[PDB]
């Protein structure tokens, strides 16, 4: 700096320095995997965050397989969700957690109104929106027990006055799963997971794990041809 | 004169026909096919700011190395009157044909570290692309100019001569990097059927071209086609790798259409 | 913020020794340091200067190849080493500490300092010694031997005091600011090469000894520093 | 009894206020200045080109002494930046990452960031051990945090989602003053220049304004087709300009209570994403979607010189108290400087 | 209820407070935005440039 006063060298020191650190700093800052929680109220949600051991936006952080997740957990706020979810567009994957048990229980005033039409309804506004056309999907299904002990005593057509099948467990899961899983309106891009919880499924964690792994993969080899 | 002088091992090339002129205008034409597109080829691997990452760095690297050793010998072949000067072409030359091998094998480890090793790197690792792209051909046509000095520059056009085995030093590479990339895409090519089209296989021919393969078979004669198939497809690599990864891609299509137009 | 001084005494020419300087306070690591001098009977004279991030040193005419200076970020620690030592090397030495960005006031705080005993541009000073008053306005005035207003609008002249006893404390910064700590009624000024201090309404601990300095370019240098008593 | 003589009052005092409305608007502002020349196109250029962001910018704001800037990010960086010689000043780290809005004292000793977390928090410069440390974390909001601006050393006002807004003093940590009346989210609030009045849009296609320490509500603004995301006051203080989301910017007086003017292009089919004036109020500046800002004739409506040089949406944009200069952040972290 | 009652008695006192205001005409706003402008015109920057020499950031 021949032309530079004895004090802008220092300031061009300063300047350069504080740019190192801003590299570094988000460099090391996309290396960690995004994970954006959802679900309906008293659904679950709060059994999920406890049984994987992880106001505002709620962020929660935890280590495992020598990856750092960080889940968004989003659910104490009741604004308008046209404005705050844009900014959530990089995220690999969304858990979407609702309960098998709650297909009669009516939340408002209209009894053909159940709880799980709620459920799709929040689904199908997640699934075909702008700002997630190639984001994976993991769909947690809760309360298998009090489901079975229930359908022991009560029907299903209660809410599908369509249904034609045996009033047994399995024939029920199948089509609660088929139910959800047939809204998506573009599988060459998308893709919806499933996985029954148990309370002693250590596995909980695993599966969004093997999802992840899957969606970078798939990531990897788009973007190379193949 | 023609192309497949760069690695025909063939000490009994002859003939009886008019055999040289469709061979060597096939080279040349082939040549002249290239050296327009790999310029905007070039241009734009170098250009647009929004494309740079570790594979846009490999492209650009060994598409730079194809155009000069494509110059050197398109000026080079003719200066073999001069007994003290065409040994430093077939230096040169040398060198910049290896550079080219060690940039494709590099365009192969990339590829992998794409499609197994799933997540992004702890640090980057830029240099060590560069030291190992730009070392290994230093380094050995060091060690061939250290063992002998006459082998470069021959009696028809000046390249490494046939006439002792030192031509080993170009077709050792040609097959410990074709004996790799053939490993990369079967591994490729698994992921494609098992964790999830032909054309995709067949871009990722053109940047691992092993189609040089036609080269190593030619015993004698008798065996014309395959020096055919030789010139044919290695003249038109540059060409080729245009075509499959410039304009066939929507992104760069989408990329050139929004930038360069600005 | 606290900057204790620690190191000096009294050595044969020859020999070595190294003066350390610990912080306590504040971010060491934002601030770049000077290290100064002062005679024992006389003015001030600029020694060593160090940068954030080990990158850039300056030493001034007299001391190459004798003094090497250094700074210890995690304990927050700066080093002066000496050696090969005479008898014109004997004074007192202060640790100045300077941040540089727009808007800042370097030479803000100085040390106490350690005393040393062994067995261009130039500032000229008007005057040695000027009585006063309790209650009279008074001036002071300095030129320099070369012009220091640079390109950029800045004018780099530095006013001090120093009280009988006490370590330096600044008064004036680019020629024409207040330091921290200071009452509204001194004042500055200054044009080509012939510079001004005021005060008025005279006090008690206001009388002793005023020096200016420029830093248009290395190597800095002071003045002889003139005097009111009372 | 009591309630039907309140509907009653109230349609009656509504039927007036919309007489009021329709009968102030005698013409509007392109009817009158048609003798005004036109500033012609302004060719204007990059000169400085600010890098080292990495996600998106959500806000920059200027100093008082048209050199300095700031300017916030999804990385969690709040950057105090020297425009002379495209140099850093300070570096601010921070804890909630979803910032929304800046200030900066006019005093040059303290900044501010809010966002999606509620708490609205006040950073001090002029520090003395050298470090721009944290003093205070305004509580109280129960949504996420639009903008805030500072009033003096020790008064500022916050907006948030939650359809309110908030006087508050930073020395106590006790809010003095709260606003209420909106029916949507709150966006945006500007000042004014003498600290004694304010103008706030919300979700509802609405803007009202507001006295400062009475602590009421002495005027409401309509005519969007939806809602308002940025809005920004004039110099003078008789009039105020919003950016909607309908692909449509207005210009309101705060004395006449109408709809005086609107910006809107047949190709232009995006949002709004923020407004500013200039030093003399004969530009409109606007940053859109289509990612490059517009510069309007603000006192025409008749055209418009651009600003392109962006790979994505524009979300901020900011002018210099002496005029000198205007700066845009965009969402490809590269910030831009003109002149 | 009271809920009802409430909400009446606050848009009437709303409306009754935004009713009574001494408003002016828009014209006259126009004209005072146009003086600004005109009589602060020679000051800015970003409409008629500074020349190099005296232009900070050239």
């Amino acid at each position: 700096g021949c032309t530079l006063s004895a004090e802008d060298k220092a300031a061009v020191e300063r300047s350069k320095m504080i740019d190192r650190n801003l590299r570094e700093d988000g460099e090391k800052a996309a290396r960690e995997v995004k994970l954006l929680l959802l679900g309906a109220g008293e659904s679950g949600k709060n059994t999920i965050v406890k049984q994987m051991k992880i106001t505002g936006i709620v962020e929660t952080h935890f280590t495992f397989k020598d990856l750092h997740f960080k889940m968004f957990d989003v659910g104490a706020q009741r604004s308008e969700r046209k404005k705050w979810i844009h900014c959530f567009e990089g995220v690999t994957a969304i858990i979407f957690c609702v309960a098998l048990s709650d297909y009669d229980l009516v939340l408002a005033e209209d009894e053909e109104m159940n709880r799980m039409h709620a459920s799709m309804k929040l689904f199908d506004s997640i699934c075909n929106n702008k700002w997630f056309t190639d984001t994976s999907i993991i769909l947690f299904l809760n309360k298998k027990d009090l489901f079975e002990e229930k359908i022991k005593k009560s029907p299903l057509t209660i809410c599908y006055p369509e249904y034609a099948g045996s009033n047994t467990y399995e024939e029920a899961a199948a089509y609660i799963q088929c139910q959800f899983e047939d809204l998506n309106k573009r599988k060459d891009t998308k893709e919806i997971y499933t996985h029954f919880t148990c309370s002693t499924d250590t596995k909980n964690v695993q599966f969004v794990f093997d999802a992840v792994t899957d969606v970078i993969i798939k990531n990897n080899l788009k973007d190379c041809g193949l | 004169t023609n192309f497949a002088v760069l690695m025909a091992h063939v000490e009994v090339k002859h003939s009886d026909a008019v055999h040289d002129l469709l061979l060597d205008v096939i080279t040349w034409v082939g040549i002249l096919l290239s050296l327009v597109c790999l310029l905007i080829c070039i241009f734009t691997f170098c250009f647009f700011r929004g494309l740079q990452s570790d594979r846009n760095t490999i492209h650009k690297n060994l598409c730079i190395s194809l155009f000069v050793a494509e110059l050197l010998f398109l000026i080079g072949i003719n200066r073999t009157d001069q007994p003290i000067a065409c040994a430093v072409f077939a230096a040169l030359l040398h060198f910049f044909f290896l550079a080219a091998f060690t940039w494709m094998f590099l365009e192969g480890v990339q590829l992998y570290i794409m499609l197994v090793e799933v997540f992004e790197s702890e640090h980057s690792r830029r240099k060590y692309f560069y030291l190992v792209g730009y070392g290994m051909p230093a380094l050995i046509v060091a060690v061939s100019a250290a063992v002998d000095y006459r082998s470069y520059g021959t009696d028809k056009v000046c390249w490494l001569r046939l006439d002792t085995y030192f031509i080993w030093s170009f077709i050792g590479p040609a097959t410990l990097i074709i004996m790799l990339n053939v490993i990369f895409l079967g591994i490729a090519l698994y992921k494609m059927f098992h964790h999830t089209w032909v054309i995709g296989a067949i871009a990722l021919l053109c940047l691992l071209g092993l189609t040089w393969a036609f080269g190593l078979m030619y015993i004698n004669e008798s065996t014309v086609i395959m020096a055919y198939l030789f010139t044919i497809f290695n003249s038109l690599q540059g060409m080729f790798i245009f075509i499959f990864h410039c304009v066939l891609q929507k992104k760069v299509r989408k990329e050139y259409g929004k930038c360069l137009r600005t | 913020v606290q900057l204790v001084e620690s190191g000096g005494g009294l050595v044969q020419p020859g020999g070595s020794r190294k003066l350390s300087c610990s912080a306590s306070g504040f971010a060491f690591s934002s601030f770049g340091m000077h290290w100064v001098r002062q005679a024992p009977e006389k003015g001030l004279e600029w020694v060593a200067y160090i940068s954030s991030g080990s990158g850039t040193i300056y030493y001034a005419d007299t001391v190459k190849g004798r003094f090497t200076i250094s700074r210890d970020d995690p304990k927050n620690t700066l080093f002066l080493q000496m050696t090969s030592l005479r008898s014109e090397d004997t004074a007192m030495y202060y640790c100045v500490r300077s941040i540089y960005y727009y808007g800042s006031s370097p030479f803000d705080f100085w040390g106490q300092g350690t005393t040393l005993t062994v067995s261009d541009i130039v500032m000229t000073q008007a005057t040695s010694s000027v009585p006063v008053t309790p209650g009279e306005s008074v001036s002071i005035s300095c030129r320099s031997s070369k012009s220091l207003l640079h390109s950029n609008g800045n004018t780099y002249l530095y006013w001090f005091l120093q009280r009988p006893g006490q370590s330096p404390q600044l008064l004036i910064y680019r020629m024409s600011n207040l330091a921290s700590g200071v009452p509204d009624r001194f004042s500055g000024s200054g044009s080509g090469t012939a510079f001004t201090l005021t005060i008025s309404r005279l006090e008690a601990e206001d009388v002793g000894v005023y020096y200016c300095m420029q830093h248009l370019e290395y190597p800095l240098t002071f003045g002889a520093g003139t005097k009111l008593e009372l | 009894s009591e309630l039907d003589q309140l509907r009653q009052e109230a349609e009656q005092l509504k039927n007036q206020i919309r007489d009021a409305r329709k009968a102030c608007a005698d013409a509007t502002l392109s009817q009158i200045t048609n003798n005004i020349d036109p500033v012609g196109r302004i060719q204007m250029r990059t000169r400085r080109t600010l890098r080292g962001h990495l996600a998106k910018i959500y806000a920059m704001h200027w100093g008082t002494d048209s050199r300095l800037l700031v300017s916030a990010s999804q990385d969690g960086k709040l950057i105090i930046w020297d425009s002379y010689t495209t140099n850093k000043v300070h570096a601010i780290p921070l804890r909630s990452s979803w910032v929304m809005t800046c200030a900066y004292a006019p005093s040059g000793n303290y900044v501010a960031c809010g966002g999606l977390d509620n708490i609205c928090s006040i950073y001090n410069l002029k520090t003395r051990e050298g470090n721009v440390r944290v003093s205070r974390e305004l509580a109280g909001h129960t949504g996420y945090l639009s903008c805030c601006r500072f009033l003096d050393d020790n008064q500022i006002v916050t907006s948030s989602g939650d359809t309110t807004c908030a006087l508050w003093d930073i020395e106590t940590g006790q809010q003095t003053t709260t606003f209420t009346g909106h029916t949507g989210d709150v966006m945006s609030l500007s000042l004014a220049p003498d600290t004694r009045l304010f103008v706030s849009g919300a979700c509802d296609a609405s803007a009202k304004l507001w006295d400062v320490r009475e602590g009421m509500c002495r005027q409401t603004f309509t005519g969007h087709e939806s809602d308002i995301n940025a809005i920004c006051f004039f110099p003078n203080g008789n009039a105020f300009a919003t950016g909607s989301d309908d692909a449509t910017c207005r210009l309101f007086d705060l004395r006449a209570d109408q709809e005086l003017m609107t910006y809107s292009h047949d190709n232009i089919i995006c949002g709004i994403t923020s407004v500013s004036f200039s030093k003399s109020g004969r530009l409109l500046l606007a940053g859109y979607d289509d990612f490059n800002c517009n510069v309007w004739d603000a006192l025409k409506a008749d055209r418009a010189g651009v600003l392109a040089g962006h790979d994505n949406r524009v979300s901020c944009l900011g002018v210099t108290d002496d005029g000198m200069a205007v700066a845009t952040g965009s969402w490809d972290s590269f910030l831009k400087i003109w002149n | 209820n009271t809920a009802s009652i409430a909400q009446a008695r606050k848009l009437v006192e709303q409306l009754k407070m935004e009713a009574n205001i001494d408003r002016i005409k828009v014209s006259k706003a126009a004209a005072d935005l146009m003086a600004y402008c005109e009589a602060h015109a020679k000051e800015d920057p970003l409409l008629t440039p500074v020349p190099a020499s005296e232009n900070p950031f050239r």
